[PDB]
């Protein structure tokens, strides 16, 4: 799926 | 000494549910009472030690009705243990996904916000923030009762703002704008993320905004963009949802608004219902 990802 | 320090071995690990970026835990058993608790452990894992043993201080202080329950530990020597009571049927996202919806009805969906927002209220009082409140975080028991999981709270000052490391990783499609953009939070983060929560109940676990990919979130949410209302979902609730969301933190309610205001339409729930 993708869910923690750093701020952009 | 501590009245929460049991020795290792009154306790037997029976399965393993699921792995986690904190720490493995596990369904065991407190041989003495016979009973089924939930084990939280963690190795040279993830998490580092001092951090660890700080939760399970935090979680000492705590209790509520719908605030999983800590049981015990086993701080003094590795490995390290935290004992909580065990929620028969798992986290809340998987519940809704394979659940009954005859059963798990709309006045049922209104109860189960209740309980969160009753949660999360105390937890505003009691000056803390649960660092992610997201339906992955929610536990189920017997008869539909729901309690959010605490090894995930931290103390902060009702009020005021924390600013996380840089680099780090955040569940976007939950995470205010204010920490997206400067990596701040406060119980007013907590709010926002309530909305996202309100928004998975009333969908019965489908993953926010649908197809748009996590770089794009932020941006979107800035030219005032908004996930729209369910299908079925009541126009109050939305509203809430909506006031959840407000671009500015001090704009959105209080969970002591959030709590009232479910509280009413849950009563007035159950009325027009016996009738
Ligand atoms: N984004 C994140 O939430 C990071 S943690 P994760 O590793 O990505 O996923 P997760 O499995 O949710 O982490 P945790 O170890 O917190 O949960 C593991 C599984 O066990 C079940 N669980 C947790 N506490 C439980 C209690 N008290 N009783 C029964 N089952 C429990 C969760 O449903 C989860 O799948």
């Amino acid at each position: 799926e993708a869910i923690f990802a750093a701020p952009f | 000494y501590d009245k929460w320090e049991m020795e290792r071995t009154d306790i037997t690990m029976k399965h393993k549910l699921g792995g986690g970026q904190y720490g493995e835990v596990y369904e065991g058993v407190w041989k003495k009472y016979s009973l089924t608790v939930a084990v939280k452990t963690l190795k040279e894992d993830t998490m580092e030690v001092e951090e660890f043993l700080k939760e399970a201080a935090v979680m000492k202080e705590i209790k509520h009705p719908n605030l999983v329950q800590l049981l015990g530990v086993c701080t003094r020597e590795p490995p390290f243990y935290i004992i909580t009571e065990f929620m028969t049927y798992g986290n809340l996202l998987d519940y809704l996904r394979e659940c009954n919806r005859q059963e798990v009805n709309a006045v049922v969906l209104l109860y189960m916000a209740t309980q969160i927002s009753s949660a999360m209220e105390y937890l505003e009082k009691k000056n803390f923030i649960h660092r992610d409140l997201a339906a992955r975080n929610c536990l189920v028991g017997e008869n539909h009762l729901v309690k959010v999981a605490d090894f995930g709270l931290s103390r902060l000052m009702t009020g005021d703002t924390y600013t996380a490391p840089a680099g780090a990783k955040f569940p976007i499609k939950w995470t205010a704008p204010e920490s997206l953009a400067y990596n701040k939070f406060s119980i007013k983060s907590d709010v926002w993320a309530f909305g996202v929560l309100l928004w998975e109940i009333a969908t019965y676990g489908m993953s926010p905004y649908p197809g748009i990919d996590l770089s794009q979130v932020y941006e979107l949410l800035e030219k005032d963009y908004r996930m729209e209302r369910p299908e079925g979902c009541p126009e109050k609730v939305y509203e809430l949802m909506r006031a959840c969301w407000q671009w500015n933190p001090s704009d959105r309610p209080s969970f002591a608004e959030i709590h009232q205001a479910f509280e009413t339409m849950f009563q007035e729930s159950s009325i027009s219902d016996e009738v």
